[PDB]
RNA sequence: UCCCCUGCUCGGCGCCGGCCCGAAGCGUUUACUUUGAAAAAA
RNA sequence: UGGUGACUCUAGAUAACCUCGGGCCGAUCGCACGCCCGGCGGCGACGACCCAUUCGAACGUCUGCCCUAUCAACUUUCGAUGGUAGUCGCCGUGCCUACCAUGGUGACCACGGGUGACGGGGAAUCAGGGUUCGAUUCCGGAGAGGGAGCCUGAGAAACGGCUACCACAUCCAAGGAAGGCAGCAGGCGCGCAAAU
RNA sequence: AAACUGCGAAUGGCUCAUUAAAUCAGUUAUGGUUCCUUUGGUCGCUCGACUUGGAUAACUGUGGUAAUUCU
């Protein structure tokens, strides 16, 4: 079976979530997928796994331990507002658009080439 | 150069911010301020490592911007504010105070302090300034101007001022006996009574100072704050009590405590 | 202006002398018996050696009553104690300087591996730690210049996942099984 | 605000003054006494 | 190993104008020697 | 009045000045709403003459650098040394003008020349003493082909700012126009020598 | 969106050509000067309209040069 243990719990009452180290414990087999320290959080702490963000999970050698990060929140909102774009783009909450950085550098400077309205048309 | 700088690299920073080298290659430069560049700590450097409030450099700028610190009773929003010596910083949220005080060793650290002491503050006057019509006043060390104060205030002596109102409480005079504490320098943190006190014309007069174990060190008189009457302090001293065990009593004393922990 | 370390040091010397019959013979024998793989190995432990020697000789010229040698030599002292290398019977700091290298070669892991019982020669003992079989404290060490310590010695035992140690059959049993199987079925 | 401080610091600066009045007197009593003894 | 073989004007461990202590003021100059401060990090 | 080791310090008083290329003394903005018989109000943003404070910058004091004598005297009404009075400069100062006196440095190595010389923290070798390197991630200085000049701005003699010269060089319907990778990739040459 | 206004472009990055008491290093002084911004003070301290004036943007429209972040 696959057991995880706490460490170094604390709370922040000032940016509503808490902070956790996870010390996951998998004798034999490889290692777990971040769904299952997600929902073994949430039927942990009894709370829904929509807030649940764990990240930074490395094996250490020996084949067994894992050690990772976990963010504790109290609210959907809450965890929305602060919260790095990335990590609501890994739970598909969030989309980024699709442009390289190229592209982005050659439309401004084309718009740079001209004044006035004509910047609309310039870059699309 | 032809204009002031603005950046800062990691290794230039001092001691005491007490950083990392694999991290990143620019230290944050404080943005000017009551405290000098070198003996302040930013209020960033602050919350992400003293208190492991943040992990980023933008959870602690959220943290900061969103109305939660109290710099001195008032809320700062500078990210890079240098909060300096004897500054009260408030969380009202989860409701713990600080106080920034040196321990034996030279670094800041962390103080967990009752409110109500929060309501006041010491700080050492610099010079004597007479105003436009004789108004005296003083600078203190954190560059806080105070308007009409008492007639006996001298050059280097402390005063005790409220958050809320400005104006003086109390003041120490600096006199032999009066108990010490340096800020500056090798000694630095160290709990101290005055001694002796030699002047130099045209130079700096080094004063003596008695550590409260019988020990005995001398710094410059710029190096040195007035924390109390007598052997009695005013505020809360760190555990310690800035006493510099030297490094034979701390090997006994980490040994001990690995010992007992086991 | 990047941010890396840049730090480095070699932990071996090479010798003034190239061709020295009794060096030649002297560090053969070290390499034969106490299962070496070339020279380098014990030439790094001649310059620890060497290290901890120039250490203990610069202390010793101090006089006594000083809190910097008392410090650093028991310091040194407690660590070589910790280390193996020496006992409580000798705790002196100019007793450091009788030791040799085979007091150093006696501490490795693969010489300790072979004489607690439980490999047949020096060899076999450092093959079965190159593979992953050897651990110390619930932590695989796949590693044979490993210092043990004197607190660290009674918990050398095989890997729960090695078949020596009780667990899953290797690949060579297991083909040779379903070759079996497939022969007789 | 400046009127009322400006009040306050002249009360004290009138105590602090006949302090310094009566130092200076009784220092001059004290030069007298010491002169006829 | 332990203390001793540079002088006078303001004033405090104390006793009843008399005694010890402190001190605003200065003492033939150099090197050498010992202590103390401050002397950025890596 | 107050302070320094020390003022021609700060403050006080008297008599005036107070630049049209003009010192200040608010004709600015958001949210929440209002009490007392139209007046009276809390919390912020921006701007602001001056004085401290913070990041500085600038000119100064003492001491410390490689080789060379086939360099023994150097500098001076074209300021070299000092005095005085001024112009300019943000300030002291031959920084520069006007008048004076002949001063200033040198075997304890000035002056002249060379360097395959950016200085320092440092690096290699290393018993003890030394020798060689340091263009190179940190500090300071200098430049953006090389000289010269300048606008704006608190802060530049700035070059991913401007104006002319010389050398090289792009488009040109030949009248004209646009430039400076010792920034990141890349190319040529130079080479024993260095990547998307 | 655009444009007027304010701020920043003087930071960062690259190189070692010039430079041999020059640069730089330690110690000192500005009582011989400036200082954007932050912080604190001053901002009814002067004895004499319940909100003033016309210009330019952006925009609309008319063009020239073969050409420019041109007008």
């Amino acid at each position: 079976t696959v057991t995880i243990r706490t460490r170094k719990f604390m709370t922040n009452r000032l940016l509503q979530r808490k902070q956790m180290v996870i010390d996951v414990l998998h004798p034999g087999k490889a290692t777990v997928p971040k769904t299952e320290i997600r929902e073994k959080l949430a039927k942990m702490y009894k709370t829904t796994p929509d807030v649940i963000f764990v990240f930074g999970f490395r094996t250490h050698f020996g084949g067994g331990k894992t050690t990772g990060f976990g963010m504790i929140y109290d609210s959907l909102d809450y965890a929305k507002k602060n919260e790095p774009k990335h990590r609501l783009a890994r739970h598909g909450l969030y989309e980024k658009k699709k442009t390289s950085r190229k592209q982005r550098k050659e439309r401004k400077n084309r718009m740079k080439k001209v004044r006035g309205t004509a910047k609309a048309n310039v870059g699309a | 150069a032809r204009g002031p700088k603005k950046h800062l690299k990691r290794v230039a920073a001092p001691k005491h911010w007490m950083l990392d080298k694999l991290t990143g290659v620019f230290a944050p430069r404080p943005s000017t301020g009551p405290h000098k560049l070198r003996e302040c700590l930013p209020l960033i450097i602050f919350l992400r490592n003293r208190l492991k409030y943040a992990l980023t450099g933008d959870e602690v700028k959220k943290i900061c911007m969103q109305r939660f610190i109290k710099i001195d009773g008032k809320v700062r929003t500078d990210i890079t504010y240098p909060a300096g010596f004897m500054d009260v910083i408030s969380i009202d949220k989860t409701g713990e105070n600080f106080r920034l005080i040196y321990d034996t060793k030279g670094r800041f650290a962390v103080h967990r302090i009752t409110p109500e002491e929060a309501k006041y503050k010491l700080c050492k006057v610099r010079k004597i300034f007479v105003g436009t019509k004789g108004i005296p006043h003083l600078v203190t060390h954190d560059a806080r101007t105070i308007r009409y104060p008492d007639p006996l205030i001298k050059v280097n002596d402390t005063i005790q001022i409220d958050l809320e109102t400005g104006k003086i409480t109390d003041f120490i005079k600096f006199d032999t006996g009066n108990l010490c504490m340096v800020t500056g320098g090798a000694n630095l943190g160290r709990i101290g009574v005055i001694t002796n006190r030699e002047r130099h014309p045209g130079s700096f007069d080094v004063v003596h100072v008695k550590d409260a174990n019988g020990n005995s060190f001398a710094t410059r008189l710029s190096n040195i704050f007035v924390i109390g009457k007598g052997n009695k302090p005013w505020i809360s001293l760190p555990r310690g009590k800035g006493i510099r065990l030297t490094i034979a009593e701390e090997r006994d004393k980490r040994l001990a405590a690995k010992q007992s922990s086991g | 202006p990047v941010a890396r370390s840049w730090v480095c040091r070699k932990t071996y010397v090479t010798p003034r002398r190239p061709f020295e019959k009794s060096r030649l013979d002297q560090e053969l024998k070290l390499i034969g018996e106490y299962g070496l793989r070339n020279k380098r190995e014990v030439w790094r432990v001649k310059f620890t050696l060497a290290k901890i020697r120039k250490a203990a000789r610069e202390l010793l010229t101090l006089d006594e009553k000083d809190p910097r040698r008392l410090f650093e030599g028991n310091a040194l002292l407690r660590r070589l104690v910790r280390i193996g290398v020496l006992d409580e019977g000798k705790m002196k700091l100019d007793y450091i300087l009788g030791l040799k290298i085979e007091d150093f070669l006696e501490r490795r892991l693969q010489t300790q591996v072979f004489k607690l019982g439980l490999a047949k020669s020096i060899h076999h003992a450092r093959v079965l730690i190159r593979q992953r079989h050897i651990r110390v404290r619930k932590q695989v060490v796949n590693i044979p210049s490993f210092i043990v310590r004197l607190d660290s010695q009674k918990h050398i035992d095989f890997s729960l996942r090695s078949p020596y140690g009780g667990g899953r059959p290797g690949r060579v049993k297991r083909k040779n099984a379903k070759k079996g199987q497939g022969g007789a079925g | 605000k400046n009127k009322e401080e400006a009040a306050e610091y002249a009360k004290l600066l009138a105590k602090r003054m006949k302090e310094a009045k009566e130092k200076r007197q009784e220092q001059i009593a004290k030069r007298r006494r010491l002169s006829s003894l």
